[PDB]
């Protein structure tokens, strides 16, 4: 599922700016 | 007339807002008056305190830079833009800067206290909010960015992450460090790469629609629970961004999808809050129509979730940190470069 692709992926966290 | 009162409003606002721009408040309290209580936020900014004003008792984040660092990072004209356009700036979801000063090796920002914490952590513990839910606090962003965009201010950094719940469960903006006084066209290359707009990707010279943009991400991530483009490097977000084939999960209503496929708009012709009638294209589409604009900015609406409320300086809706010394050195460091501070 597109949940499941995204916690499984490394930018569930806090995200810096550029 | 509903319309002519909020132009009053406006007119009023931006001669408030261009007073405290030309004349910026300067070293306004001290160091020596507050108590340190907590480390509320880490980075490379520097960091964010709960600190107690030691003659009220009242509590306040305070936002502490170290100035060598700073001048290190090139970031002195972000530093001294974010604090002068938030001594400015005055709206009911805008963070309060209370006081600020400097010492030989910092910048302090005291702050309004927001105990709710960050609207991104509730909406990973939740895993998504319903659509009156994330509803309400759309409502909220979209009468901010009306009041910015009015002073000629873009806001660039839209994300659960500068998003926090106050007492009454409404929300702030805080973070102003990528905010900026543009009247036509800007060109630097800054945000988060989720929310970032296709025209800022692509290099092209922009305008306040990015923000609209911004807000089409984060009405998707609220009601979704992740946003509607991802993928483990900054570059493969982009190219998702670009192609801007967007897929909406079935439990979403066709009238989120219909707003959300004229904010998520790639052609800038076309984008919701950059045509003719602004703004209200907006406020007026039909998944906004039980929103009660006034109600909404008088904050009489009932909020859909009230964090819970243990004292003034109650800290159990932040993580915990590395408590880390406040060195200042018996050396003046930077003093030229943040003398506006
Ligand atoms: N106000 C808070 O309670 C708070 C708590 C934790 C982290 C924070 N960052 C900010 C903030 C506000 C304005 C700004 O230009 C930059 C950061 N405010 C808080």
């Amino acid at each position: 599922t597109t949940y499941a692709d995204f916690i499984a992926s490394g930018r569930t966290g806090r995200r810096n700016a550029i | 007339s509903e319309q002519e009162s909020v132009k009053e409003f406006l007119a009023k606002a931006k001669e408030d807002f261009l007073k405290k721009w030309e004349n910026p408040a300067q070293n306004t309290a001290h160091l020596d008056q507050f108590e340190r209580i907590k480390t509320l936020g880490t980075g490379s900014y520097g960091r964010v305190m709960l600190v107690k004003h030691m003659e009220t008792g009242n509590h306040y984040a305070m936002k502490i830079l170290d100035k060598q660092k700073v001048v290190k990072l090139k970031q002195i004209e972000h530093t001294l833009n974010e604090k002068r356009i938030l001594q400015a700036v005055n709206f009911p979801f805008l963070v309060k800067l209370e006081f600020s000063f400097k010492d030989n090796s910092n910048l302090y920002m005291v702050l309004e206290y927001l105990p709710g914490g960050e609207m991104f952590s509730h909406l990973r513990r939740i895993g998504r909010f319903s659509e009156p839910h994330a509803r309400f606090y759309a409502a909220q962003i979209v009468l901010t960015f009306e009041y910015l965009h009015s002073l000629d201010l873009i806001y660039r950094d839209l994300k659960p992450e500068n998003l926090m719940i106050d007492q009454q469960g409404y929300i702030k903006v805080t973070d102003f460090g990528f905010a900026k006084r543009v009247k036509g066209r800007t060109w630097t290359l800054c945000g988060t790469p989720e929310y970032l707009a296709p025209e800022i990707i692509l290099s092209k010279g922009y305008n306040k629609a990015v923000d609209w943009w911004a807000l089409g991400v984060l009405i998707y991530e609220m009601a979704a629970g992740y946003p509607p483009f991802f993928a483990d490097q900054p570059i493969q977000i982009y190219e998702k961004i670009v192609s801007g084939k967007v897929r909406f999960p079935s439990h979403f209503s066709s009238d989120l999808k219909d707003l959300l496929r004229n904010l998520l708009q790639v052609d800038l012709t076309k984008r919701f809050g950059n045509l003719k009638n602004g703004v209200n294209d907006i406020k007026n589409h039909k998944w906004f129509a039980t929103t009660d604009w006034i109600a909404i900015y008088q904050r009489k609406v009932e909020a859909p979730f009230i964090p819970k409320f243990k004292g003034p300086g109650d800290t159990s809706n932040f993580d915990d940190y590395e408590e880390e010394e406040i060195r200042v050195s018996i050396n003046e460091k930077c003093g030229k470069e943040f003398s506006e501070f």
